[PDB]
Formats: C-alpha cells, sequence, structure tokens
C-alpha cells in the first residue's frame, strides 16, 4: 500500500483486469480497496492474489 | 510555474503604514486561510513573524499585522522605521497538498 | 526554542545527485512535520517538498517530481535530501524547516508554519 | 468525520455502465475517529444510574 511511500494501513492497492464495453478489447485497472471487502483467495502462499 | 503574484518594490515614508500585496488563485489564497509571512535579511534566513493569515508567533512586535480579503491578501505594517528594510515573501497552501510562495517584495523605507 | 544544522557546502558538477543533511536538536525529531524549500539568488522563493518522519510519507512540488526525493533517519534523527537529475541552474540556497504538529485525527501537512529555520547550505553548479 | 481527502476514480464496466471506486489519496493518513464531550457522557451514564 505504497500511497506516497509508507503504508496506509487500511486500504489495498489492487488491479485487475476489466472486460470492456467492446468486451474484446479489455484492459488494466487499478483501485484501492478497503480490508473488510478483500479476502485472500487461497490458503496457499500466493499471498499476492486476492477477491472480493 | 505560476508562483503566486508578489509586487517587485513598496514605497513608503517613517510614520506611515503600508501593505505588502499578495495575490493568486481562489485556492491557494482563499480556499483555506493558511497564509504566512516571511522576511529576508540580506545574507539571514528567512525569519517567522506571520501565520493562520492574521497571528503572531512568540516575541513578535504587535505593530505587524496581517489581512486578506478574497483572493489577496496583505501584510499590513503600521508606523515604518528604517529597521524593516529587508525582502518579504508570502506564502500560503498550494494546489493539492502543498506549499506555493511569492516572488518578493522589496522594502524602500526612503 | 530549538535549532536545526545542515551541511556546510555543495559544490558539485551536473549529474552527480545531491545530498543535504538536517539534524535537529533541542526537540524530539518525530514531532513535527519537515518541509524543504530552494532560495534561487535574486528569484522568488520555491517551495519543494514536506515529509512526516513519524510514517515516512512525503509529497513534494508538481515540478519537483521525480528530480527530488527525501528519506529520514530513526537511530539519531535527521533529514535527508537528494537531489536528481540536477543542471546549473540549481544553484541556489538549500533551507530545512519545522512544519505543523502531527497528529493522528486531523490533516497538519499543507500548513506553512516554519517555525524554525536552518542555516541553509549553498548548491554551486556550473 | 473522514480526515483522509480522498479522489473518486470512474472504470467503465461492460456497455453503458459504470462503476466508482477509490483512486489516489491526496495529503498525509489520517484515522477515522468519533468524539464525544467527556464530562456529558459521564453526566449521562451517572443519570442513567440513577434511573
Ligand atoms: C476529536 O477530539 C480530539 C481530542 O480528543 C481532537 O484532537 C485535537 O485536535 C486539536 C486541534 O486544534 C489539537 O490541538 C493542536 O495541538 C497542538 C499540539 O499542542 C500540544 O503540544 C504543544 C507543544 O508541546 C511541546 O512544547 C511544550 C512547550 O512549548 C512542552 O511543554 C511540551 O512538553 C512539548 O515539548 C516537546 O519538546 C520537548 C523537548 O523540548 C520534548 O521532550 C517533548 O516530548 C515534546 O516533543 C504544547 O505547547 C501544547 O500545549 C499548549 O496548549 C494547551 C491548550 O491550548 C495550553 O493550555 C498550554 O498552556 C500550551 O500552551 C500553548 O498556548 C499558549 C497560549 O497561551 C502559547 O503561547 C504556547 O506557545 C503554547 O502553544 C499541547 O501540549 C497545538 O500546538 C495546536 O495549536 C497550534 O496550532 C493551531 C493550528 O494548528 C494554531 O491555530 C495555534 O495558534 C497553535 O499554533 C502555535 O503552535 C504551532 C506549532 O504547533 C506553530 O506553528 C504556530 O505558529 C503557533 O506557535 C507560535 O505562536 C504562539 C503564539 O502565536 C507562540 O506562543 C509559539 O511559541 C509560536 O511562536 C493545536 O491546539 C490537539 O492536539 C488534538 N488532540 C490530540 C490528542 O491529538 C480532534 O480534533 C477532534 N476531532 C474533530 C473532528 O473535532
Ligand atoms: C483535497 O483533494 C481534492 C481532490 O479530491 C483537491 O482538489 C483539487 O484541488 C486542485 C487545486 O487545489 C484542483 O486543481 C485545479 O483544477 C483545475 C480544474 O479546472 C485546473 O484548471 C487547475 O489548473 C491550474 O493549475 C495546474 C497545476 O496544478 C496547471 O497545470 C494549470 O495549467 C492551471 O494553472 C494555470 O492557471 C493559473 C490560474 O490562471 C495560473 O496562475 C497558472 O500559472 C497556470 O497558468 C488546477 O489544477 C483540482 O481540480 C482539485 N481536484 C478535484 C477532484 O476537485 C483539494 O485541493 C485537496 N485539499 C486539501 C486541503 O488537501
Ligand atoms: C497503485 O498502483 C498503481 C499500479 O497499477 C500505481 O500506478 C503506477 O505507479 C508507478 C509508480 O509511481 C508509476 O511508475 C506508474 O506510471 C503508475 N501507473 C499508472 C497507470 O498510473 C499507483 O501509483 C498506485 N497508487 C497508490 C495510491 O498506491
Ligand atoms: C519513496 O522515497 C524514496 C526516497 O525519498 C524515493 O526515491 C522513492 O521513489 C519513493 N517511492 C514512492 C513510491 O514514492
Amino acid at each position: 500500500a505504497t500511497v506516497k511511500n509508507g503504508t496506509v494501513e487500511e486500504m489495498k492497492n489492487c488491479s485487475f483486469n476489466t472486460t470492456t464495453e467492446i468486451r474484446d478489447k479489455e484492459k488494466k485497472e487499478y483501485a484501492l480497496f478497503y480490508k473488510p471487502d478483500i479476502v485472500p483467495l487461497s490458503e496457499t502462499n500466493n499471498t499476492s492474489e486476492y477477491r472480493l | 510555474q505560476s508562483a503566486l503574484t508578489q509586487p517587485a518594490s513598496v514605497s513608503g515614508s517613517p510614520g506611515q503604514s503600508i501593505t505588502i500585496s499578495c495575490t493568486g488563485t481562489k485556492y491557494d489564497v482563499g480556499s483555506h486561510d493558511l497564509v504566512s509571512w516571511y522576511q529576508q535579511y540580506p545574507g539571514k534566513v528567512p525569519k517567522y513573524m506571520i501565520y493562520e493569515v492574521n497571528k503572531r508567533p512568540s516575541g513578535v512586535s504587535n505593530r505587524f499585522s496581517g489581512s486578506k480579503s478574497g483572493n489577496t491578501a496583505s501584510l499590513t505594517i503600521s508606523g515604518l522605521r528604517a529597521e524593516d528594510e529587508a525582502d518579504y515573501y508570502c506564502c500560503s497552501f498550494g494546489g493539492s497538498a502543498t506549499v506555493v510562495c511569492g516572488g518578493g517584495t522589496k522594502v524602500t523605507v526612503l | 526554542q530549538v535549532q536545526l544544522v545542515q551541511s556546510g557546502a555543495q559544490m558539485k558538477n551536473p549529474g552527480a545527485s545531491v545530498k543535504v543533511s538536517c539534524a535537529p536538536s533541542g526537540y524530539t525529531f518525530t514531532d513535527f512535520y519537515i518541509h524543504w524549500l530552494r532560495q534561487a539568488p535574486g528569484q522568488g522563493l520555491q517551495w519543494m517538498g514536506w515529509m512526516n518522519p513519524q510514517t515516512g510519507r512525503t509529497n513534494t512540488a508538481r515540478n519537483f517530481q521525480g528530480r527530488v526525493t527525501m528519506t529520514r533517519d530513526t537511530s539519531i534523527g535527521t533529514a535527508y535530501m537528494e537531489l536528481r537529475s540536477l543542471t546549473s541552474d540549481d544553484t541556489a540556497i538549500y533551507y530545512c524547516t519545522t512544519g505543523g504538529w502531527i497528529s493522528l485525527y486531523y490533516d497538519s501537512s499543507y500548513y506553512p508554519n516554519f517555525d524554525h529555520w536552518g542555516q541553509g547550505t549553498l548548491l554551486t553548479v556550473s | 468525520t473522514r480526515p483522509n481527502n480522498n479522489t473518486r476514480k470512474s472504470v467503465r464496466i461492460g456497455p453503458g455502465q459504470t462503476f466508482y471506486a477509490t483512486g489516489d489519496i491526496i495529503g498525509d493518513i489520517k484515522q477515522a475517529h468519533c468524539n464525544i464531550s467527556e464530562e456529558k457522557w459521564n453526566d449521562t451514564l451517572q443519570k442513567v444510574g440513577i434511573e
């Protein structure tokens, strides 16, 4: 969570692939989410992969 | 860069009250009243005399005072003498989370 | 009150990058925001950046993006300036100032209350 | 309050319809908190104990 350096302890910076309005030109996007809204995807040590 | 608008010099005589002026956008001068003023003898550090548009720090003489109307401000000095011969600067709350400062005004007590 | 000290002199050449120190004395370093400003000879005062020593966050001016970076120290306590991609026009005096008070409940970074000033340093590049 | 100067970001999700999220944060990070005056709260809880 390198917002302006440091770490914001509540909000994670995440990026995801968006199926755009044309549906065959999907693009990368980024957003900041709250950690109550973010769940780890698997119990393994792939801890950079998350879900709503 | 913008660096506000500030006159090059000011004139006056002893006994007169004068104003040191600064003018800018409504974000930088008027959206918040966080306007401070700094003063520079030649070869010295900038000195702290006005904060929060019209308040004074430790030990500063009460002859100095501030003012603000809309998107301008002026350090108002009552009763000049020759000791005020220096350069003057204003600084204020910048655009996003920054501080912005002016171009410098020389005090010329004739 | 309290007093900051800085580096003695910085005579350099273009493309070398510059470190400036700022050691406080009289007060606890991890209490106030630290601002960095620049003053050219015969030109008005330029504001360069601010940094929170409690959290390590920092911001600079929009014209100074990428060229200006800053860090902190916890063991002794000082503020580190490093200037990158510099040219001859940065021949100027450089000032380290003590800003507003750090509170966890409201933002106090952009308060231009430079209450204490260091002696500055000279950067001469030609 | 929320003393954290947030910024809204707009993403287009599918045809015609949009979605709003949190983009950058400007300024320093501060904690969301709420305040109650202490003497009124102690007075109120003592009166609740009275009742
Ligand atoms: C929720 O709720 C919450 C609660 O619960 C909240 O929160 C909050 O908020 C608020 C807001 O407002 C805040 O407040 C803030 O605060 C800050 C801080 O303060 C603090 O501190 C200080 C300092 O301390 C230090 O020093 C001292 C001496 O001086 C000592 O003693 C101590 O100890 C310390 O020491 C240091 O150092 C050492 C070494 O040396 C070490 O060791 C240690 O550790 C440390 O570090 C202090 O001072 C204070 O106190 C004060 O205050 C009180 C009350 O008022 C009083 O009573 C007392 O007496 C004192 O005094 C004062 O006053 C006087 C008058 O009479 C004066 O004269 C003096 O000087 C003093 O000041 C405390 O403790 C503060 O600071 C602030 O204030 C400021 O700011 C504002 C704005 O920001 C303004 O307006 C004002 O005016 C002020 O200003 C000033 O200051 C600054 C700095 O900061 C500067 O810059 C300026 O310029 C000024 O200064 C100048 O001027 C003056 C005159 O003009 C002079 O005097 C001086 O000298 C200079 O020259 C504010 O108030 C709080 O904090 C909070 N809390 C917490 C917990 O955080 C919230 O908000 C809520 N929320 C909502 C939403 O609402
Ligand atoms: C809290 O966060 C919010 C965001 O959520 C912040 O709000 C932003 O505030 C800034 C300014 O405070 C504002 O920026 C201006 O937006 C205008 C949009 O119309 C721009 O036109 C304007 O541009 C001028 O400045 C730029 C540099 O920043 C220049 O690149 C540009 O060319 C303009 O400068 C010219 O014009 C002036 C005036 O004539 C002249 O003097 C100059 O020399 C130059 O010629 C600004 O960019 C953002 O739009 C705001 N954002 C939002 C989303 O509203 C707010 O500031 C934060 N508050 C705190 C306290 O942190
Ligand atoms: C969130 O992460 C994104 C990455 O997707 C960051 O955006 C990049 O930041 C780097 C570092 O400065 C730049 O080199 C890139 O140009 C940025 N990319 C884009 C598309 O802007 C973003 O800065 C992060 N934001 C926060 C608040 O942490
Ligand atoms: C963090 O700060 C260092 C030194 O000030 C800098 O070089 C680095 O680019 C910064 N990182 C971010 C993400 O701002």
